[PDB]
């Protein structure tokens, strides 16, 4: 397959390697806040781990959407390939196994500690799109 | 230096954590001890505030930063009560007598109130949501109410004779009322000694923290029936002797402001939200 | 069969309760969700 | 339809919610309030419940739906609590001197006890397991008990002497009387006075809530001493005025309904289990 | 269950029979008799009750299961009947002249009843359908009837004067009143000596049997002429001494438990549901 694909790129042609858990996403364990406060007790935002080829991504509201408009609280994330996947096989799960625990996190800055309790909700209008 | 704008932050996992900035914070920070009388009357002894200054220093805090500030008792500190310190400690004396009035001094200081203006002689007033109330204080608050239906009639009352209006507070010196949503009431109080103001809680106050000296678990800071949440600025000591009290204030002044945190509307990074 | 001085509010004396009944509330629900989806931008996750 | 007989119910873990019922429920279903006798004299008003009753309205009760029942205080309320509405919320005034007797009444009225009749003088009575309590009821129990051993001899008592049995109850509207298991009791009660029940309790009773006015939390409704569990269906409110409290259950009833579930024993479905 | 309830239950018609429950039946559940005040006088015995529990006990039943609760008689009975044990065996003396009265009770006793309240100085009521009835009962029991029309004005009787009415029930413990379904009446009764409820038969009650001591099949638990259903509860038999009629019950326990079906025994006592 490799001396072949070396091949047919010298040649200016089309040609592909097939990747059994493509290690395409660089690790990174990171989480974004979209509200927060320096006490850390009403937040607002996502937590994610992007390793292999494995995305976890976890929406977290800590007032559970109580003033949010129509009690619905809305988490995107976006995750940018570095090269163009194809014909590619996906795993979709309702669940973040990896942020489904209570945990001690770092602030952004790492001056100090806040604390996640979760309590898993079922993920709702789940749209995944996969963009060229 | 974004001031106006909520701008979201992205934080990583595997960040090194920084160094105690505990030491910092008590080099840089002022603690204020809001104490009853009484136990001054019981200390008997001039100079005990040089003595717990000394102490502490000796837990960490410079010789210039704690401040001690006397009432004389719940019902006259719950009038304008004005915290102006870093942190924050009170030791509130329970007495099971006055229950609701530690419960609402506690609700007031225990959490971030923003307040409007209320003029009862010119408009009826009506509560939106769960989070308004209607925070009164003064020398002698009585506040009545007679709810208006769609018509603008009383309800159970006439608003002609406030005879006929429904009592809610009598001889208050603080109180915090809260009647049905979405209904307007008008108002009968002795504005002449106490003024009103409609507020809504917009969270908790993370700088001030309470000690109930001497009780038992009995402050319920939220209006809603089916929750008494037990935060952790609300702590709870037994007691026999005021100097007990105070050595144990001083000893886990760590924990005490561990509790505690820098108020979140206060500091530069609170510009434009509501204050500084 | 007209008994006359029926006859004289009979379209009327029936859509008085025409627009009571649940075909005119689910009308004016669909409206209202029509309404209320060509007013929102966001304010329409709500919309299974 | 299949009455009498459990059936497993499979459901998947993606199925939408359904919009809101609690305007439905609201709509279709009663509520009962209890309160003192003394509430009602410090209102000071006779039209007060109609007010209470508009006051509900507008949180989207149809008038007539909510029910306003009177109780002289928890002693004479505790001969024979019978609950009927859809939504019960019994407001019950905090005294330190009969703490087990509020406890005994929530004990009463917070879970559901499946009770057959108790002859005493014809037959001794075991105890079977934790969930099986004698509960008496009436003008005046006395209940007093004399253990016996398996030669039905009894245990520091005499059978023919009553004077000798040990005393559990003295003059109680009711009493949650709690011996030990496997061990035969000869009862001696003032049966012309009071009546007691082999009473077995199944489990939780949802449809009626308990509003502590005043006080600090000293419900305990297990007989176990190891557990006093501190149910969502059990709420705690500080209090100067009656209007005040009433206040806030009418603007909270969405919480305190939501606190709150149908009687499972009651209504169609639980049809040939045990009633309806 | 509720949640299963309206789901199939498949079975096979080749599942082999299961042994005889009717031991386990006895060892886990409880007999109430009732009897009448003669019974007790013809027996002049008193440690009859003690007799029949071992004579129970000789078939099978455990020591403390079986009750005896004495009624003075039918029309006494009728005001309130409570149903306490799992399995409710009624021994009704026959008198050829209450045999309404005997009807009405078995109907109330053998059949679950839902009811409701009626403020009869407030609303016209009517009955919906056939299985709508009004039951009364209390210590006097006098039912007058007004039926109105379209207009509301009444029919043969006039709705301010109350002596015009068609009085159906005088000086009853126990009635139960079927008017024409789908004519709005006003009503007068004895609301002091009297409760009057909306009550609708759900079904047969299986854990309540009827004894009928002499005289022939006169009951009838059917409001409708056209029918006069015997049930396998509702037994008869012919008497002499009270002594033998203990007896064949007894002996005949197997069989009158057989016509019953136990889980029919509502968490209360009472012969209706109550619902506000
Ligand atoms: C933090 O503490 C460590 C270990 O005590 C020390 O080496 C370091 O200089 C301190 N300061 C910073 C900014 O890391
Ligand atoms: C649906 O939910 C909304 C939002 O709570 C509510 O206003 C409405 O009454 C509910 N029912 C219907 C039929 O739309
Ligand atoms: C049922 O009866 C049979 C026949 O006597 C006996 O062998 C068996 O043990 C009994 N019990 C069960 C549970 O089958
Ligand atoms: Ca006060
Ligand atoms: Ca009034
Ligand atoms: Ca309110
Ligand atoms: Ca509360
Ligand atoms: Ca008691
Ligand atoms: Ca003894
Ligand atoms: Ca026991
Ligand atoms: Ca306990
Ligand atoms: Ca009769
Ligand atoms: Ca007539
Ligand atoms: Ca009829
Ligand atoms: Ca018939
Ligand atoms: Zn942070």
């Amino acid at each position: 397959e490799y001396i072949e694909n070396w091949n047919l790129q010298n040649r200016r042609q089309r040609t592909g390697f097939t990747f059994h858990k493509p290690n395409i996403f660089p690790y990174s364990a990171s989480f974004t806040l979209n509200r927060s406060q320096p006490a850390h007790d009403n937040l607002m935002g996502t937590m994610w781990l992007n390793a292999g080829s494995e995305i976890q991504v976890a929406g977290f509201d800590y007032s559970c959407a109580i003033n949010a408009p129509a009690n619905i609280q809305q988490f995107e994330h976006i995750v940018q390939l570095r090269r163009v996947l194809t014909t590619a096989t996906i795993t979709l799960l309702p669940d973040a196994e990896r942020f489904s625990f209570p945990r001690v996190i770092n602030s952004a800055d790492g001056a100090t500690t806040w604390y996640f309790n979760p309590v898993i909700l079922r993920p709702n209008n789940v749209e995944v799109e996969f963009l060229l | 230096q974004n001031y106006g704008i909520n701008l979201p932050i992205t934080g990583s996992m595997d960040t090194a954590y920084a160094n105690s900035t505990q030491e910092e914070t008590f080099l840089t920070s002022t603690l204020c001890l809001y104490y009853p009388t009484e136990a001054a009357t019981e200390i008997n002894d001039n100079s005990w505030k040089d003595t717990l200054s000394q102490l502490f220093l000796t837990k960490g805090w410079p010789t210039g930063s704690v401040y001690f500030k006397e009432y004389t008792d719940i019902a006259s500190f719950s009038v304008d009560p004005q915290l102006y310190c870093d942190y924050n400690v009170v030791l509130m004396k329970y007495d099971a007598t006055l229950q609701l009035d530690m419960s609402e001094l506690a609700d007031l200081i225990l959490n971030e109130w923003l307040c409007n203006p209320m003029d009862i002689t010119l408009y009826y007033y009506q509560q939106t949501d769960e989070a308004n109330k209607w925070i009164s204080m003064g020398s002698s608050c009585t506040i009545k109410v007679c709810p208006l239906n769609t018509q603008t009639l009383g309800i159970g009352c006439l608003t002609t004779d406030t005879a006929t209006f429904e009592e809610v507070a009598t001889a208050e010196k603080l109180v915090i009322t809260d009647v049905v949503d979405g209904v307007n009431h008008k108002l009968d109080v002795t504005t002449a000694t106490c003024t009103i103001r409609n507020c809504k809680k917009l969270g908790p106050r993370e700088n001030v923290a309470v000690i109930q000296v001497g009780g038992s678990d009995v402050l319920d800071i939220t209006a809603d029936p089916t929750t008494a949440p037990q935060t952790e600025r609300m702590m709870r000591i037994n007691w026999k002797k005021w100097w007990q009290v105070f050595y144990t204030v001083v000893d886990y002044v760590n924990q005490i402001i561990q509790a505690m945190s820098k108020r979140s509307r206060s500091l530069n990074s609170a510009a434009f939200y509501y204050r500084i | 069969k007209s008994t006359i001085d029926a006859a004289k509010s009979m379209a009327t004396s029936v859509m008085k309760k025409f627009k009571k009944s649940g075909l005119a509330n689910s009308v004016s629900t669909l409206t209202d969700s029509l309404s209320d989806a060509a007013s929102s931008i966001s304010r329409g996750a709500s919309i299974r």
